[PDB]
C-alpha cells in the first residue's frame, strides 16, 4: 500500500473511533462505526490473498449486520424518546438491539463466529488493530448506555463468551486463533463487570490492550504465526522466549503479574453486589485460558523444540524491526500489580 | 461510580481542587517503583536489540527512567485526587443523611451474650 | 379505504420485501427492491417529504442499476431462479406473504395488534398535524440546514465519501 | 509558470477552464462588496410572523405601528 | 403506535431474516442489507416527518449516504470474491475453517 | 525491640486498620444508598441539558 | 577496523543523543519546577507555611 | 420460558408429583429445542428427515431427563418427608444423569452425569433455600 | 535505520534512479562452464557490480569481519563430502542444498538491495531461479529423497514468489565431455568424483525445465563455449536488447518500495527457510542447536549487535 494512503486510512480508523467516543448524538455514533469499518477493510486486505478477502467479507457482513441493528435501536429510541442524546435508552427493545449490535461488534459469543476466522485471515499488525483498537468504540457505547442494559442479557453474553473463548483456544495451534479466543474470553470478563463497576471494565480493557499489544508485537518481532514456529525462538532470540513466558503467564491471571489485576478487581466488584456463584464460575473457567497459555509457554520457553539447520544463518542477522514500545509494554503487562490502586484514575 | 462528579468539569486530568491536596513526594515509593519500571524497560530494550544490557545506551535508559517518573508523578497525583474525592463525597453524604447512618451504641461484653462452642 | 392509502402502499412495501428477501435471483431481487423503494417513496411522500422520498427513489434506482450490472457480470448462473424455480424460494415467499396478510387480517378486524410493540389499526391519517407550515415545506428547510447547521456532519460525510473512493480503489487492486 | 500554463492549456484545456472557474468561485466572493447584501436580503425575508412585544414602558427603538419611523427599514434594498 | 410502523418494522424484520439466512449467493444478500437501509430510511423518516422535528430531516439523507457508502464497499468486496472464484457463492469462502 | 515498643506499635497498627475497616463498611453503605436513591454525587448518569432548549417565539404559538 | 561493512550503529547518532539528553533534562527540570509549584500551592491554599 | 421455571418452582415439594414432572418435562423440552436449533444451525443435517430426527432425539432426551428428574425429586420428597432438602435433588440429579446415560447408551456418561448433575441440582436447591443469586442485581 | 516509509514519503522514489544501466543479469551454466570469469568480464564492461557465486560461506562474507566462519556455525555441511559420499546417511546432500538455497536467497536479496538503493545493476552467478536444477539432478541421481524435494518446493513456493526475475539470463552451452575435461584440468580431487549422469541431469533440467520457463519472464542469451570466451560479443548482445517481457515493466514506485522494504530486512528474507518441517536432513536437535548457538555467541564480534562489541574495538557503547 502507498504509505500516504496507509497513513490516511489509519487516521480514518482512529477518526471513526474518536467520533464514537466524543459525540453526544446517536447518528454520529453510527457514522463513527461506519467510518471505522469502511476504513479498516483495506487494512485487512493489505496483502491481497484469498484469506484476507474471505476475512474481509466475513468482517464486512458481521459489522454491517451489527450496524443495521444499531441503527434500528437508534430509531426505536427516537420513537420512544423523541431525541438523539447518547445516554440511556428509553425502550427495552432498543436496549436489546443495541446490546446485540455491540456484542456483534465486539465478537462476544454467541456472535463470536467471526473473530478466529477474521483474525487468522489477516496479518498480525491488522489483527492487532482488530483485537485492540476495535474494542474501544463498542465499549464506549456500552459505557454510555449501562442504565438501560438488561442485566440477564449482558451477563449471559459475558459468561457465554468466557466459556466459549476458554474452550476454543484449547484446540488451536495457530497463534492468531489463540489470540482471538483469548479476546472472546476477555471481552466476557469486561462486560460481566459492566453493570457493577464500569471502572473495572475500563481497567480490564486497558490491561488487556497492553497484554495483547505485547503479544502481537512479540509475534511480529519474531515473525511467528504458528505455535510450532514460535517454538524456534529459543534458537534465534532467547530473550523473546522470556518475554512471551512472562506475558503469557500474565495473561492467564497469575499473581504477582498485572493480568491478575483486572480479574481480581472484577471479583472484588461482583462479590460486593452479592454475586458469588458468577465470578467463581468465571475464575474457574479462566483456567482454560491459562491452560492454552501454558501450552504456548511449554512449546516456547520452558522446553526447547528441535530447530532446523537454516537457523544458523539467522544467527548472523539482527532484528531491524520497529519493535515499537515492546519493552515498555512488556514491563507494563507484567510488573504493574504493585500499582493496582492506579485504577482510580479511570473513575 | 464517580462519573457524575467529573461531568461538570470534563476532560480535566487534574482539576483546580486537586491543587488543595499535597502532591506526592519525589521520594514516593510508588514513584520509585515506577522509576524502577523505567529502568527495567531500558534493560529489556537493550536486551531485545542485543546490546550489552547494563552498559549500552545510558542516555536511553536514563530517558526511560525520566519518562516513567514524569508520567507516574501525574498518575499518582490523579490517583490521590480521585481517592480524596471518594472520601469527600462519602463524608458529605454521611453528614447530609443522618437518618441513614444512626449512631450505634456499642455494648460492652458484660451485656453481649455470645454462645460458647466448646472444642472437645 | 382511500384513507388507508399509506397502509396499502406499506402492504406493497412488505410484499416487495418478501419478494427480494426470499432471494430468487438478484435480477428479481433488484426488481423487488425497486418496487419496494418506489412504493416507499409514496408512503413517505404522503407525510410531507416530497424531497426526501424522490431521493430514496432516485439513489436506489442508480443503486439497482449498478447491482444489475454486477449480477449480470459476477452473480450470474445459467438458469436464474425467477420466483418459483426453487422450492425454498417459493416456500418462504408464500410464507412471508401469508404471514403479512395474516397480520393485515388481525389488524383490520380487531383495530389493534401486538407484535413486539402495540400497533393501532385505524388508518394513519389520524396522526397528522392540523396546521399549515406557511411558505416553506419544513423538511426542505431541515435538509437545507445541512449546510448552515450541519457543518460537522458535512465534514464527516464528505470525508467518508472521499475515503470510500480511496478504500474501494485500494481493495479492487489485487496486488 | 507561464510555460507550464501554456502547456496545460495546449494539452488539457478543459481542466484549465475547470481550475480557473473553481479558483474564481473560491476567491471572488471574498473580494466582492455585494456578498454582504446577500446575507442582508436573506435575513430580511419574512417567513415567520413578527411576534410583537409586550410594552413594558422603556423600548424607544421598537415601534408601535409598522408605519412608524423607528425600526428596521429596507430602503437599501429599494435603491441598491 | 400508528399502523404504518407495523409494516415498516415488518419489512425490516423480513429483510433481516433474508440477510441473516444466506442462500449461497452473496449478491442476493447484499440486496438485503440495502433493503434494511431502505426500511430504516422510511421508518426514521416517518418518525421525523410526523413529529415535525425538522432539523433531523437532514438525518435520513445522511443515513442514505452511508447506505451506498457501505453497499459500494460490499460490491468492492464482491468483485474480489468473484475474481478468486468464478462465482460469488458464499460456500467458497470457507478457507478459514482450520 | 522492647515489649513496650511492640505493644504500642501494635496498638497504632490496630487503630489504623480498624479505622480503615470501618471506613470500608461506610463506603459500601454509601454506595448502596447512592445507587438506590440517586441523590448523591455518584451514579449521576447524564440527562439532557436545558441550555439546549430554544425559548424564542416560534412559528406557531401553541408550544 | 573489524567489520567488513560499516554498521548502522558504528558511531553514536549525536543528533539523537543530544535529543535524548535534552529531552530528559527538560523533563527533570519541568518535573522539579512542577513539584515546587505544587508544594507552594498546597502551602498557600492551606496556610502551612 | 422465564415462566416455565416459575411454574416449576411455585409448587410445594412433595405435594403434586404429576404437575412437577410435567413442568420439569417442559423445561427439559425447551432446553432440548434450543440445543436442537443450534445443532441444526451449526452442523447441517443431510436431509430434512435427518434434521427432524436429530431435533426429536435431542428434545426427547432432555425431556426424559427433566421428567425423571422431577419424578424422582418429588417422589423422594414424598417418601422422605423432607421437602426443603437438597438430598432429594441429589437423587433426582443422579436419576437424570442415569437417564442421560441411557439415552447416550453408555454407563460411564451415566455415572459422570449422575455425579455432576446431582451436585448441580443440589446446588440449585441450596440456592433456592438461601436465596443465592447468579444474575445478581447491582446494589452498590 | 536508513530507509523506510518516511524516506519514500519525503521524495526518495526508487524509479528516479532506475536508469538503463540498472540491469540484474544472472549468468548460468554447468559445473565448469567457464562462466566464473565471464560474469566478472560483463561486470567490467557494463559497469555493474559482480557478486560471486554463493558458497556455504556467503553469509559469513556479508556479516562480521567477512571471514568464513567454521563450518559447524555456517552450513553444517560440506560440498566435498557431497562429492565423496552423495548417498550419505547423515543427509549432507539436501542439507547442503538447503543451505545453498538460503545463501542464494540472501545473495539475491543483496543484489536487489544494491539495484534498488544505488541504481547499479548486479551480475549474479546461479541465482535462486536456477538453484532447483541441482536439486532435481540430485533427486534423479537418487542422492536425496522425495520428502527433500517437497521441503525444497515448499520453501521455494513461499520465498521466490515475493521477488522479481532478472532482466537478463545468460546461459553457456558446455557439453558433458568438455565439463569433464575442465574438471580433470581443474585439479580438485573431490570434484573429479562427479559422475557423468549428474552432469547430464544438470544439463537436462537446464534445457528442459529452467530455460523454457525463464524465457517468458526474462530474456535468455544462450551461448556456446567458444563464443562465451569473448565478452565483447556478449556485452554487445546485452546492450542491444529490447526489454519487453517479464514483470519488471509494470513496476511503479510503490511496488519497488514494498520490495525494498522486504529486501533490506534480512530476517524477513530468511523467514521461511527455517519452516518447522521436521525433515531428518535439516532438523538439528535441541542439545546440538543449544551447544552450537552458545558457541556462536562466544565468537569475536558475534556476541552483540554489529556496533556493540568491546572485544573487536567498538567505542562509545554507553552512548549507543
Ligand atoms: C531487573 C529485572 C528485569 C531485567 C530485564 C533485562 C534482563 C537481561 O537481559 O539481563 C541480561 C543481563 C546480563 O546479560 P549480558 O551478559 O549483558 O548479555 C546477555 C546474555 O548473553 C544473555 O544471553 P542470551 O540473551 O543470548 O540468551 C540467554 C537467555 C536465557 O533464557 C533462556 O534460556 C530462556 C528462559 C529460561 C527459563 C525461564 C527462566 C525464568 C525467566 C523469566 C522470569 C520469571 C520470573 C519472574 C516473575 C514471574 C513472571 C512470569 O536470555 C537471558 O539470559 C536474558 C536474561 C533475562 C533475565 C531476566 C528476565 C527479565 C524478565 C522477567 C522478569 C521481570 C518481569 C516479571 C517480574 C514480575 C514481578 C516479580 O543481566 C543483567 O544485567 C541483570 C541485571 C543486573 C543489574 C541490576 C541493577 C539494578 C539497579 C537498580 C537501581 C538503579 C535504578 C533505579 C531506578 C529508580 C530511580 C527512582
Ligand atoms: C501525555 C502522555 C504522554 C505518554 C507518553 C508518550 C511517549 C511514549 C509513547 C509514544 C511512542 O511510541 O514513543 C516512541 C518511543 C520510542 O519507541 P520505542 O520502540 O519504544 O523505543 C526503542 C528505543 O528506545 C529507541 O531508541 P532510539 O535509538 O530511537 O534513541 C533513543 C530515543 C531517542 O528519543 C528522543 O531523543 C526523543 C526526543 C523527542 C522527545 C519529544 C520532544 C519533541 O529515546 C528513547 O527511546 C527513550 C525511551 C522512550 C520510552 C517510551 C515510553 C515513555 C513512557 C510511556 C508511558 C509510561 C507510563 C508508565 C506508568 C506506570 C504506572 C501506570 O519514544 C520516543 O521516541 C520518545 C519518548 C519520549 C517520552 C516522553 C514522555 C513524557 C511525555 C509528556
Ligand atoms: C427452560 C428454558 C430456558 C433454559 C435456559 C436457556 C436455554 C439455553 C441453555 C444453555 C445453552 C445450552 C447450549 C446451546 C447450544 C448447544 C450446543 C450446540 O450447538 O450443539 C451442536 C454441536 C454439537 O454437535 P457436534 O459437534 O457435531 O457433535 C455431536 C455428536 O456428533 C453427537 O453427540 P450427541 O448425539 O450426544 O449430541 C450432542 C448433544 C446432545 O445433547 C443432548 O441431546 C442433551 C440436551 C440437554 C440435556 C440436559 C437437559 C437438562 C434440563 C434441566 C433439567 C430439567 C428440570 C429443571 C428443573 C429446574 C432446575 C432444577 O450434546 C451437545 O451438543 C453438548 C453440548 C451442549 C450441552 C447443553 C446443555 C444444556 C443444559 C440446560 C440445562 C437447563 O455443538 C456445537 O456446534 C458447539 C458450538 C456452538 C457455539 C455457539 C454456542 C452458543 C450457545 C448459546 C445458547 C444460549 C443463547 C443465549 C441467547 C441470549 C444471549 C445472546
Ligand atoms: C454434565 C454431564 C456431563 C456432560 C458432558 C460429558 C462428556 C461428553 C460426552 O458425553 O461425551 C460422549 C459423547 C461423544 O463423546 P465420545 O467421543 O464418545 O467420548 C467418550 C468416549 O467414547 C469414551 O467412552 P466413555 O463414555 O466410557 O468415557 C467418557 C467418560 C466416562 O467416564 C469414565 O469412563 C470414567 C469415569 C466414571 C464416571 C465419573 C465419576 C466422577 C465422580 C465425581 C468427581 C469427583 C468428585 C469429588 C468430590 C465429591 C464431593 C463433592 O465421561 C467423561 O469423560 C465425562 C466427565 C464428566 C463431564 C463433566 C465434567 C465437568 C467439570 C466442570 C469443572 C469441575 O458426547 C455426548 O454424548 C455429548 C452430549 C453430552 C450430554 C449433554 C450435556 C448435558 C448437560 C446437562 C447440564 C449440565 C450443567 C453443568 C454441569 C457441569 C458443570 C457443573
Ligand atoms: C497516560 C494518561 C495520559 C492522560 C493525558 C490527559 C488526558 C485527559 O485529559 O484525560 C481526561 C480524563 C478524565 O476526564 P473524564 O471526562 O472524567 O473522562 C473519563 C472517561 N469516562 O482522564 C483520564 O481518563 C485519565 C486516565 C486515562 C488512562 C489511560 C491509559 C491508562
Ligand atoms: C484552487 C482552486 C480550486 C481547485 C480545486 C477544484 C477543482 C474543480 C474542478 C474539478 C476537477 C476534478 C478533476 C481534476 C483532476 C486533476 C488531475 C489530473 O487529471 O491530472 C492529469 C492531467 C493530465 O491528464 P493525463 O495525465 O494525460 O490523463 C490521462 C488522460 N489523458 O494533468 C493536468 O491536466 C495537469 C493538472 C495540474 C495543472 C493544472 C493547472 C490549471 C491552472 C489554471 C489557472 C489557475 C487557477 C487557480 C488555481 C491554481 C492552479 C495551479
Ligand atoms: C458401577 C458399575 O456398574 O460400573 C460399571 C461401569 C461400566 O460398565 P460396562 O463395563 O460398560 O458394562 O463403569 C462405569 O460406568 C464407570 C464407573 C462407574 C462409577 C464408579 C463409582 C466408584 C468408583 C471408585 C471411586 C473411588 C473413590
Ligand atoms: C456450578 C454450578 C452452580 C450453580 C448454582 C446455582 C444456585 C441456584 C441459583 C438460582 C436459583 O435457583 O435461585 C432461586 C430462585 C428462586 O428464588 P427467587 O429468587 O425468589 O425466585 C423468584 C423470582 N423472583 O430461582 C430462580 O430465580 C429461578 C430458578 C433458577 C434455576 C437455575 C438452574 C437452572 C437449571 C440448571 C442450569
Ligand atoms: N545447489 C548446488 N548443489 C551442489 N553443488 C553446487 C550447487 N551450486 C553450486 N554447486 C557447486 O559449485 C561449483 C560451481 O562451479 P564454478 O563454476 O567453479 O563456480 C561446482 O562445484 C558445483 O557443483
Amino acid at each position: 500500500m502507498n504509505p500516504i494512503i496507509l497513513i490516511i486510512i489509519l487516521m480514518t480508523v482512529m477518526l471513526g473511533t474518536i467520533i464514537v467516543m466524543i459525540s453526544t448524538h446517536w447518528l454520529l455514533i453510527w457514522i463513527g462505526f461506519e467510518m471505522n469499518m469502511l476504513a479498516i477493510i483495506p487494512i485487512m486486505m493489505k496483502k491481497h490473498n484469498p484469506r484476507a478477502t474471505e476475512a474481509s467479507t466475513k468482517y464486512f457482513l458481521t459489522q454491517s449486520t451489527a450496524s443495521m441493528l444499531l441503527m434500528m435501536a437508534i430509531i426505536i429510541n427516537l420513537m420512544f424518546s423523541g431525541q438523539w442524546t447518547v445516554m440511556k435508552l428509553f425502550n427495552p427493545m432498543a436496549s436489546m438491539l443495541m446490546t446485540m449490535a455491540l456484542a456483534m461488534k465486539l465478537g462476544m459469543a454467541p456472535f463470536h463466529f467471526w473473530v478466529p476466522e477474521v483474525t487468522q485471515g489477516i496479518p498480525l499488525s491488522s489483527g492487532l488493530i482488530l483485537l485492540t483498537w476495535q474494542k474501544l468504540a463498542p465499549m464506549s457505547v456500552l459505557y454510555q448506555i449501562l442504565p438501560s442494559i438488561n442485566l440477564d442479557l449482558i451477563l449471559t453474553l459475558s459468561i457465554l463468551s468466557i466459556t466459549i473463548g476458554g474452550w476454543g483456544g484449547l484446540n488451536q495451534t495457530q497463534l492468531r486463533k489463540i489470540m482471538a479466543y483469548s479476546s472472546i474470553a476477555h471481552m466476557g470478563w469486561m462486560t460481566a463487570v459492566l453493570l457493577y463497576n464500569p471502572t473495572m471494565t475500563l481497567l480490564n480493557l486497558i490491561i488487556y490492550i497492553i497484554m495483547t499489544s505485547t503479544m502481537f508485537t512479540l509475534f511480529m518481532a519474531n515473525s511467528t504465526t504458528t505455535t510450532l514456529s514460535l517454538s524456534h525462538t529459543w534458537n534465534k532470540a532467547p530473550i523473546m522466549t522470556i518475554l512471551v513466558l512472562i506475558t503469557l503467564l500474565s495473561m492467564g491471571g497469575l499473581p504477582p503479574l498485572s493480568g491478575f489485576m483486572p480479574k481480581w478487581m472484577i471479583i472484588q466488584e461482583m462479590t460486593k453486589n452479592d454475586s458469588i456463584i458468577l465470578p467463581t464460575l468465571m475464575a474457574i473457567t479462566a483456567l482454560l485460558n491459562l491452560y492454552f497459555y501454558m501450552r504456548l509457554t511449554y512449546s516456547t520457553a520452558l522446553t526447547m523444540f528441535p530447530s532446523t539447520n537454516n537457523m544458523k544463518m539467522k544467527w548472523q542477522f539482527p532484528t531491524t524491526k520497529r519493535m515499537t514500545l515492546l519493552p515498555t509494554m512488556t514491563v507494563l503487562s507484567t510488573m504493574l500489580l504493585p500499582l493496582t490502586p492506579i485504577l482510580s484514575i479511570l473513575e | 461510580m464517580m462519573t457524575g462528579r467529573q461531568a461538570r468539569a470534563p476532560l480535566q486530568f487534574l482539576p483546580d481542587e486537586a491543587r488543595s491536596l499535597p502532591p506526592p513526594k519525589l521520594t514516593d515509593p510508588r514513584l520509585a517503583y515506577i522509576g524502577f519500571l523505567g529502568y527495567c524497560s531500558g534493560l529489556i530494550d537493550n536486551a531485545i536489540r542485543r546490546r550489552p544490557v547494563l552498559s549500552a545506551g545510558l542516555h536511553r535508559q536514563f530517558l526511560y527512567i525520566t519518562s516513567f517518573v514524569f508520567v507516574g508523578y501525574y498518575l499518582l497525583k490523579r490517583q490521590d485526587y480521585m481517592y480524596a474525592v471518594r472520601d469527600h463525597d462519602m463524608f458529605s453524604y454521611i453528614k447530609s443523611h443522618p437518618e441513614d447512618f444512626p449512631e450505634k451504641d456499642k455494648k460492652t461484653y458484660r451485656e453481649v451474650f455470645e454462645e460458647f462452642h466448646p472444642v472437645r | 379505504m382511500m384513507t388507508y392509502i399509506v397502509f396499502i402502499l406499506s402492504i406493497i412495501f412488505v410484499m416487495g420485501f418478501v419478494g427480494f428477501s426470499s432471494k430468487p435471483s438478484p435480477i428479481y431481487g433488484g426488481l423487488g427492491l425497486i418496487v419496494s423503494g418506489g412504493v416507499g417513496c409514496g408512503i413517505v411522500l404522503n407525510f410531507g417529504g416530497s424531497f426526501l422520498g424522490l431521493m430514496v427513489f432516485l439513489i436506489y434506482l442508480g443503486g439497482m442499476m449498478v447491482v444489475f450490472g454486477y449480477t449480470t457480470a459476477m452473480a450470474t448462473e445459467q438458469y436464474p431462479e425467477v420466483w418459483v424455480s426453487n422450492k425454498v424460494v417459493l416456500g418462504t415467499f408464500i410464507t412471508g406473504l401469508l404471514m403479512e396478510f395474516l397480520m393485515v387480517y388481525y389488524v383490520l378486524k380487531d383495530k389493534e395488534v401486538e407484535i413486539v410493540f402495540k400497533f393501532n389499526g385505524m388508518g394513519d391519517w389520524v396522526i397528522y398535524d392540523t396546521g399549515d407550515s406557511g411558505f416553506f415545506s419544513e423538511e426542505a428547510m431541515g435538509i437545507a440546514a445541512l449546510y448552515s447547521y450541519g457543518t460537522w456532519l458535512v465534514i464527516v460525510t464528505g470525508w467518508s465519501l472521499l475515503i470510500g473512493v480511496v478504500v474501494i480503489m485500494e481493495i479492487t487492486r489485487g496486488n | 509558470v507561464a510555460a507550464f500554463l501554456k502547456n496545460v492549456w495546449a494539452k488539457e484545456p478543459v481542466l484549465v477552464a475547470s481550475f480557473a472557474i473553481a479558483g474564481l468561485a473560491v476567491i471572488l466572493p471574498t473580494l466582492s462588496p455585494y456578498t454582504k447584501y446577500s446575507l442582508m436580503i436573506n435575513r430580511a425575508t419574512p417567513y415567520n410572523y413578527p411576534v410583537p412585544l409586550r410594552d413594558d414602558g422603556n423600548m424607544p427603538d421598537v415601534p408601535s405601528h409598522p408605519q412608524d419611523p423607528q425600526g428596521p427599514s429596507l430602503e437599501w434594498l429599494k435603491r441598491l | 403506535m400508528s399502523l404504518v410502523y407495523m409494516n415498516i418494522m415488518m419489512a425490516f424484520t423480513v429483510s433481516l431474516t433474508g440477510l441473516l439466512m444466506y442462500r449461497s449467493h452473496l449478491m442476493s444478500s447484499l440486496l438485503c442489507l440495502e433493503g434494511m437501509m431502505l426500511s430504516l430510511f422510511i421508518l426514521a423518516t416517518l418518525m421525523i416527518l410526523n413529529s415535525h422535528f425538522t432539523l433531523a430531516s437532514m438525518m435520513p439523507i445522511i443515513l442514505l449516504v452511508f447506505a451506498a457508502c457501505e453497499a459500494a464497499l460490499g460490491l468492492s468486496l464482491l468483485v474480489m470474491v468473484s475474481n478468486t472464484y468464478g462465482t460469488d457463492y458464499v460456500q467458497n469462502l470457507n478457507l478459514l475453517q482450520c | 525491640d522492647a515489649p513496650e515498643k511492640n505493644y504500642e506499635r501494635t496498638m497504632a497498627i490496630l487503630q489504623i486498620e480498624s479505622e480503615k475497616a470501618e471506613l470500608r463498611l461506610k463506603e459500601l453503605e454509601v454506595r448502596r444508598l447512592m445507587r438506590a436513591k440517586g441523590d448523591g454525587p455518584w451514579f449521576q448518569y447524564p440527562t439532557i441539558d436545558k441550555a439546549l432548549i430554544d425559548h424564542s417565539p416560534k412559528a406557531t404559538p401553541d408550544n | 577496523k573489524f567489520y567488513i561493512q560499516e554498521p548502522p550503529h558504528g558511531s553514536p547518532n549525536w543528533l539523537k543523543v543530544g535529543l535524548t539528553l535534552g529531552t530528559s533534562a527538560f523533563l527533570w527540570i519541568y518535573l522539579i519546577k512542577q513539584h515546587n509549584e505544587d508544594v507552594l500551592e498546597y502551602k498557600r491554599r492551606n496556610g502551612l507555611e | 420460558a422465564k415462566t416455565l421455571l416459575h411454574q416449576y418452582w411455585d409448587i410445594p415439594e412433595g405435594t403434586e408429583c404429576h404437575r412437577k414432572t410435567y413442568a420439569a418435562t417442559s423445561i427439559g423440552g425447551a432446553s432440548g429445542l434450543v440445543v436442537s436449533a443450534y445443532s441444526v444451525a451449526l452442523k447441517t443435517p443431510t436431509s430434512f428427515l435427518e434434521g427432524v430426527a436429530r431435533t426429536g432425539r435431542y428434545t426427547f432426551t432432555a425431556a426424559a431427563i427433566g421428567a425423571i428428574f422431577g419424578l424422582t425429586s418429588c417422589i423422594s420428597a414424598q417418601v422422605r418427608e423432607k421437602p426443603d432438602d437438597p438430598l432429594n435433588y441429589l437423587i433426582g440429579g443422579c436419576a437424570g444423569g442415569l437417564t442421560l446415560g441411557a439415552r447416550t447408551r453408555s454407563y460411564g456418561i451415566g455415572a459422570a452425569a449422575c455425579a455432576y448433575m446431582g451436585l448441580t441440582a443440589a446446588l440449585v436447591k441450596m440456592g433456592q433455600l438461601e436465596g443465592w443469586k447468579v444474575f445478581a442485581e447491582p446494589k452498590v | 535505520l536508513q530507509y523506510g516509509p518516511l524516506a519514500y514519503i519525503l521524495g526518495e522514489k526508487t524509479t528516479k534512479k532506475m536508469t538503463e544501466n540498472s540491469k540484474l543479469i544472472t549468468v548460468d551454466g554447468n559445473i565448469c562452464s567457464g562462466k566464473s570469469k565471464l560474469a566478472k568480464e560483463v561486470a567490467e564492461k557494463l559497469g555493474l557490480k559482480h557478486f560471486p557465486e554463493a558458497g556455504i560461506h556467503y553469509a559469513d562474507s556479508t556479516t562480521g569481519d567477512g571471514k568464513p566462519l567454521p563450518v559447524r556455525f555456517s552450513g553444517n555441511c560440506s560440498l566435498e563430502k557431497f562429492y565423496d559420499d552423495p548417498k550419505s546417511n547423515d543427509g549432507n546432500s539436501y542439507r547442503l542444498q538447503a543451505w545453498l538455497y538460503a545463501s542464494r536467497l540472501l545473495q539475491y536479496a543483496d543484489a536487489l538491495e544494491h539495484l534498488l538503493s544505488t541504481g547499479q545493476g548486479v551480475v549474479l552467478e546461479r541465482s535462486i531461479y536456477s538453484d532447483f536444477v541441482f536439486l532435481e539432478a540430485m533427486y534423479r541421481q537418487g542422492f536425496i529423497r522425495k520428502q527433500c524435494v517437497d521441503h525444497y518446493n515448499q520453501v521455494k513456493k513461499v520465498t521466490v514468489c515475493e521477488y522479481l526475475p532478472p532482466h537478463v539470463v545468460i546461459y553457456v552451452d558446455v557439453p558433458v565431455s568438455e565439463v569433464q575435461s575442465r574438471i580433470q584440468k581443474k585439479g580438485n580431487p573431490h570434484e573429479m568424483k562427479i559422475t557423468s549422469a549428474y552432469l547430464q541431469d544438470i544439463e537436462n533440467v537446464y534445457k528442459g525445465t529452467f530455460l523454457p520457463e525463464m524465457s517468458e519472464k526474462c530474456e535468455v542469451l544462450q551461448y556456446s563455449a567458444w563464443e562465451a570466451e569473448d565478452a565483447e560479443k556478449v556485452v554487445e548482445d546485452i546492450q542491444y536488447l529490447k526489454y519487453d517481457k517479464g514483470p519488471w515493466l509494470d513496476q511503479d514506485d510503490r511496488k519497488l518500495h514494498n520490495l525494498r522494504m522486504l529486501v533490506q530486512d534480512k530476517l524477513e528474507v530468511l523467514n521461511y527457510t527455517s519452516i518447522p518441517v521436521f525433515l531428518p536432513e535439516v532438523t538439528i536437535g535441541a542439545h546440538q542447536s543449544d551447544r552450537v548457538f552458545q558457541e556462536f555467541t562466544e565468537l569475536p564480534g558475534r556476541k552483540y549487535r554489529a556496533g556493540y562489541n568491546e572485544d573487536v574495538g567498538d567505542k562509545w557503547i554507553w552512548l549507543k
